[PDB]
Order: structure tokens, then sequence, then C-alpha cells
């Protein structure tokens, strides 16, 4: 499962 | 399609919180789904987001039309305890503390109709 985090800037 | 809370339980997601804040002490964690049964807009291909600080409402709906390649004149409500928030321009920092789930995570969806 994707425990990813995408960076917001 | 199950949403994120239902896909992660609550304490894995207050782990999740606690670990990642001392990775990145200077970002704030946000989960962003679509409104439930929301069509007009599309779906991200993720789910969990770190934020810096200083980002405010205003700056980080800018950078979520653009991830969702959205033309300029169609409405969009980004929505954090189920309303829009009008102080635009505090920063996420601060929005965090006031608005955080009880897990830790700072929710919000967006949507296409009247916020």
């Amino acid at each position: 499962e994707d425990e990813t985090w995408e960076v917001l800037e | 399609e199950k949403t994120f809370k239902q896909r992660r339980t609550f304490e894995q997601r207050v782990e999740d919180v606690r670990l990642i804040r001392e990775q990145h002490p200077t970002k704030i964690p946000v989960i962003i789904e679509r409104y439930k049964g929301e069509k007009q807009l599309p779906v991200l291909d993720k789910t969990k987001f770190l934020v810096p600080d200083h980002v405010n409402m205003s700056e980080l709906i800018k950078i979520i039309r653009r991830r969702l390649q959205l033309n300029a004149n169609q409405a969009f409500f980004l929505l954090v305890n189920g309303h829009s928030m009008v102080s635009v321009s505090t920063p996420i920092s601060e929005v965090y503390e006031s608005e955080k789930d009880e897990d830790g995570f700072l929710y919000m969806v967006y949507a296409s109709q009247e916020t």
C-alpha cells in the first residue's frame, strides 16, 4: 500500500 | 472506494503523524480527497500531502487548482471541516492547530459546488 507523501508548494 | 480514515486505522494514523512531524518539522500533514460524489473535478493521484508551514489557504488553493489542471473560470472549493475558509491569508501551520483531526492530520476535501 502507498505510504508516501507528496510535497505541495 | 474507501476514504483514508477507512483504509488506515486510527492508531496507524496517530503514529504516522507523530513520525512524519519528527522527520519534517516545518511541514503540515494534510489529507486531501475529492468530495463524495464529485464528478466535475478529477481525482488526485495521491492522498497524503506535506505542506510548508508558511503556505496559506489562498496559495494552497492555487497549488491544487494547478495540480488538477483546472481552467481558470471553473468553480473550486477547498473545504477544511466541511466549509470554505474565509481567512485565506493565515499560514497553514496556524490552521493546523485549530482544525486538525483527532488523529493529528488536517483533512481537506475539494468540490465544485457551493462549498
